[PDB]
């Protein structure tokens, strides 16, 4: 019953002493079961009985078989899965290892037991029956790794009986002779033992290591690796590495990484060996060539590995080796950046602290392949976590007596630390809480707080002048726990703060200098906070101050005055840049600078020229003060004058929308979609009684000027940066279309591009098409064929009506007709389809020879016939007979359109 | 005919294994980075089709106004 006890049963020594009881009883019995077990663990149902046992060979048994086998299914049991499958295979492992380890003293040495076991196996290692082949040699594997531990014990006692013999040479005779003869019979043994290992060696390992089944070759490269590290003093050699050293080649990852792991138990725990650095020294290339493995899961073992090649030696390493491995920090795949990142704190990793902080300054300069240290840090947070979070000890480089390079970098790692020490989850990309960790979190919030509210004014000051350190350093106080501002009685150091960032406001013209100054100081005015009333004033006042500075400008401005030239205008802009990034993140109301904006752009259309970046930031600037006041939203004086402002500007935004400058229609199309939206019929949806005054719905006119923008310009033939702001404007017009603030009709002119531009634009046009099934199953699919509909007037117009339907812009319209075919009320819909691609081929009709035409559509209708319906199919064929007569579907030669179109019908 | 799973060939060659040696480029690949530049790392953190369809394509700063935005987010 050995199969089903094994996967059903109990303990493995139990039933190995129970077999080999029974093996002492009657030999042949017992044997005959142990043939079987070996049998049905590959799946067979066959049974081998003792006639068979007596008379036929193995090659003749394996056969019967085979012919028994008795299968349902190409399953077998070392493939199929779920728990009790792997208990199984362990079962069966451990069971042989049992068996040869309680048989190494007496039984293993009959000339009988391992003989037929061994010869099984070597001959179902050599089945082309698959079950036989992977299940036997597994088995012989496990069995030689047995033997290997025999071997090793032997070794053991041949040695203890040896000093035991020389003992007593020194000092009887009776003793000596006794020794003698125990040593004589140790090394038969000895050789009986490497008898064994060299027939399953050669007869199963030798050719089964190179399958054609890769489970199969992974199967031995594991064993092979269990040998060395196990009797190292006998396997650790070139005769056995050479296997494992081919098979790191190998074309399949699963197999690639056993050869991996089997070095790597080469090295831990312990060391060292002179023949396997040879080795190493000698397969070195090819192992940090896998340290970009296409398979992830083996690139991580390939650096752990060369990690520990690292205790041993490096020696065997070069410069270009390590610098290959230290790129690997930048990693887009986590494991293998924390497992580079290993190798590089091992490496270059060993003012106590300050360093080891200057040494990754000088790593990250040193990196070509990153300009921010977001990800360097990410790689290095789980082993140098005690120097990424010394932000005393980077903190004081920076202030108190090197180069300016080195000062960015380091205000760079330095804000990377924080924020991942702030917010508990790695960068972008590296993300995939518990009990102990908002802990650490908590104490580190209150250590980079008090540390940093003293500081970072400070800091400010140092580096104030600098656009790129400045940036860095204000976006610290997004991190702060705020009450310790108060509790801590650093309310001084707060208004040192609020003094610097607004000096560097009035000094800087740099947008992302200005956009951190406002994100900063919105962060600050937390009203769950005691702080909120001290910042509020500042905020209060450094706007007072922009506010009447900007009034002032635009006076001399508007005018004649002198020239306006290129200097008045800079004036304007740099402090209209001010104003307009605080009017986003904060709400500039109580100043009524729509005024100043209004007169500001209506200005630039009538003059014609006005400066770019000027446009640009007031239709910015205007945008927000109208958002803002539709956030307080009772009275209804303001009510009304709220859509004064809307409906006018959205009249600018459709004016600058046709203005020359390329990123001026940009800016103005983006704000326009933006209102569009925020105003569209579901302003007033969620709950709302005064918001239907405010609804808009953009005219005719505007809604195909938004349309033309489109397709000039995100439709045409680094270049990364390009295609974000393309990607970002089309998404601008699929939500007016999802959305329905803009007919259904229009995307017409956007599914057709789901083919020509599906790298580019696919998963935005993709989803166009989804949430417009999910909204309305029928008109979806009626714009659906239009735009297969424009697509073939485009054709026409190109060429004339002779087509030539082998030709590649035709075939292409076919294809993605069927590719729109698979987006298939359930049936509703399929039916409406065909209806107007009929309509549309019998549109116009043919002049002479013969009244053709349009008639080609139907090879394209052809493609969404496959998916419905035989009922409704009657009723597409008696749509059709609507159009075509008797003597059109009679003749048939160039008609074959329509044919085709009837077959499938 | 049988379900049973049978393997004409049962060995690579040696030949073959020769040839794997010579070439393995074919299982090697080139470095895929993380987003580089902190512009292409905010990118990456709000891009995708999902991200795209439920904010402005003016960025809003403050919640108060992305509500104004999101609150028209279904039909």
């Amino acid at each position: 019953m050995l199969f089903e006890v094994v996967k059903m049963g109990s303990a493995m020594q139990s039933v190995v002493d129970d077999w080999i009881e029974s093996y002492k009883h009657d030999r042949d019995i017992a044997l005959l079961d142990l043939i079987n077990f070996f049998i049905q663990c590959s799946g067979c149902k066959g049974v081998v009985t003792a006639e068979m046992f007596r008379h036929m060979q193995n090659s003749e048994i394996i056969r019967k078989m085979t012919e028994e086998f008795d299968e349902d299914s190409g399953d077998y049991p070392l493939t199929m899965a779920g728990p009790q499958w792997k208990k199984f295979k362990s079962s069966f492992c451990e069971f042989i290892g049992v068996l040869v380890r309680q048989c190494q003293y007496s039984i293993i040495y009959d000339e009988y037991m391992m003989d037929t076991v061994i010869s099984l196996l070597t001959g179902l290692s050599d089945s082309q029956v698959r079950a036989f082949r992977h299940t036997s040699t597994l088995a012989a594997m496990k069995l030689m790794t047995a033997l290997v531990n025999v071997a090793l014990n032997l070794s053991i006692n041949m040695d203890n009986t040896q000093r035991q013999y020389e003992a007593e040479r020194n000092k009887a005779n009776e003793r000596l002779e006794l020794l003698l003869q125990k040593r004589k019979e140790l090394q038969e043994n000895q050789d009986e033992i490497e008898n064994m290992m060299n027939a399953i060696f050669k007869g199963v390992f030798v050719h089964r290591y190179r399958d054609a089944i890769a489970e199969i070759r992974a199967i031995c490269i594991e064993e092979i690796g269990i040998w060395m590290k196990m009797y190292s003093d006998a396997f650790l050699n070139d005769s056995y590495l050479k296997y494992v050293g081919w098979t790191m080649h190998d074309k399949q990852g699963e197999v690639r990484l056993k050869c991996l792991t089997a070095l790597q138990g080469l090295y831990y725990n312990k060391e060292l060996n002179s023949k396997l650095e040879l080795f190493t020294s000698r397969f070195k290339d090819r192992i940090v060539s896998m340290t970009l493995d296409k398979e992830y899961d083996v690139a991580v073992q390939a650096i752990k590995l060369l990690t520990l090649v690292l205790q041993s030696s490096e020696e065997v390493l070069t410069a270009e080796d390590c610098e290959n491995v230290y790129h690997l920090v930048y990693s887009a795949h986590r494991p293998v950046a924390v497992a580079a990142g290993e190798f590089l704190y091992k490496k270059l990793f060993s003012g106590p602290n300050a360093n080891l902080v200057k040494t990754l300054v000088f790593f990250f300069l040193e990196s070509e392949l990153h300009e921010h240290a977001a990800y360097l840090v990410d790689s290095m947070w789980d082993c140098a976590t005690e120097l990424l979070k010394d932000w005393e000890c980077m903190n004081s480089l920076l202030l108190e007596e090197l180069t300016d390079r080195q000062e960015s970098a380091l205000i760079e790692i330095m804000l990377c630390t924080i924020r991942q020490a702030a917010e508990c989850h790695p960068p972008v990309g590296r993300g995939t809480l518990t009990a102990k960790e908002k802990k650490t979190q908590l104490d580190d919030r209150t250590k980079i707080t008090e540390l940093f509210a003293v500081a970072l004014p400070q800091l400010l000051a140092k580096y104030s002048v600098d656009a790129e350190k400045v940036t860095n350093l204000l976006q610290l106080p997004q991190y702060f726990d705020l009450e310790i501002y108060t509790t801590g009685r650093l309310e001084k150091h707060l208004d040192a703060l609020l003094r610097q960032i607004r000096n560097i406001v009035e000094k800087h013209t740099d947008t992302d200098v200005l956009e951190a100054c406002s994100k900063t100081y919105h962060a600050l005015c937390n009203e769950e906070f005691t702080i909120f009333n001290r910042v509020d004033i500042s905020r209060s006042q450094l706007i007072d101050e922009l506010a009447d500075k900007f009034n002032r400008l635009l006076e001399d401005f508007l005018q004649e005055g002198e020239e306006p030239d290129e200097d008045d205008a800079y004036q304007v802009l740099s402090t209209l840049k001010r104003i307009t990034a605080f009017h986003n993140a904060h709400d500039l109301s109580k100043w009524d600078l729509f005024a100043c904006n209004y007169k500001l752009l209506k200005t630039g259309i009538e003059n014609g020229d006005m400066p770019e970046q000027i446009v640009i930031h007031a239709l910015q600037c205007t945008h927000y003060v109208i958002l803002w006041q539709l956030a307080k939203i009772s009275t209804k004086e303001d009510l009304l004058r709220l859509k004064k402002q809307m409906r006018v500007f959205c009249q600018i935004c459709q004016h600058y929308l046709t203005n020359v400058n390329t990123t001026v229609k940009e800016q103005a199309f983006t704000i326009l979609c933006d209102i569009l939206m925020i105003f569209s019929h579901q302003i007033m949806s969620g709950g709302r009684d005064m918001l239907e005054p405010l609804v808009y719905t953009p005219d005719s006119s505007l809604q195909s000027e938004l349309l033309s923008f489109i397709l000039d310009h995100v439709f045409i033939e680094s270049k990364i940066e390009a295609l974000h702001k393309r990607r970002n404007l089309l998404a601008a017009f699929c939500k007016l279309i999802v959305y329905t603030v803009v007919e259904m009709n229009t995307a017409a002119d956007i599914f057709k591009q789901y083919m020509k531009y599906y790298n580019d634009y696919g998963d935005i046009i993709k989803e166009t098409m989804s949430k417009t099934r999910q909204i309305d199953k029928i008109q979806c699919a009626k714009t659906l064929i239009l735009s297969l509909q424009q697509l073939f007037n485009e054709m026409i117009q190109e060429n004339g009506y002779n087509f030539d339907r082998s030709s590649s812009t035709f075939s292409g319209i076919k294809e993605l007709a069927r590719r729109f075919a698979l987006t298939f009320k359930t049936r509703e819909a399929i039916a409406m389809l065909h209806k107007d691609g009929i309509e549309f081929a019998f549109k116009e009709p043919n002049p002479q020879g013969e009244s053709p035409l349009n008639l080609a559509f139907l090879d394209i209708l052809s493609e969404f016939s496959s998916k419905l319906l035989r009922q409704d199919k009657r009723t597409v064929y008696v749509y059709l007979e609507k159009f075509m007569t008797f003597q059109m579907s009679l003749r048939r030669e160039v008609w074959l359109p329509l044919m085709s179109y009837r077959n499938s019908l | 005919k049988r379900k049973l799973i049978v393997d004409s060939v049962k060995e690579l060659d040696s030949k073959t294994i020769r040839a794997q040696l010579s070439d393995y480029s074919d299982i090697v690949t080139t470095l895929d980075l993380a987003p580089p530049t902190k512009k292409l790392m905010m990118w990456k953190e709000t891009g995708g089709v999902e991200k795209l369809f439920s904010l402005p394509a003016q960025p809003l700063w403050n919640n108060r106004l992305l509500k104004l935005f999101t609150r028209c987010l279904t039909p």
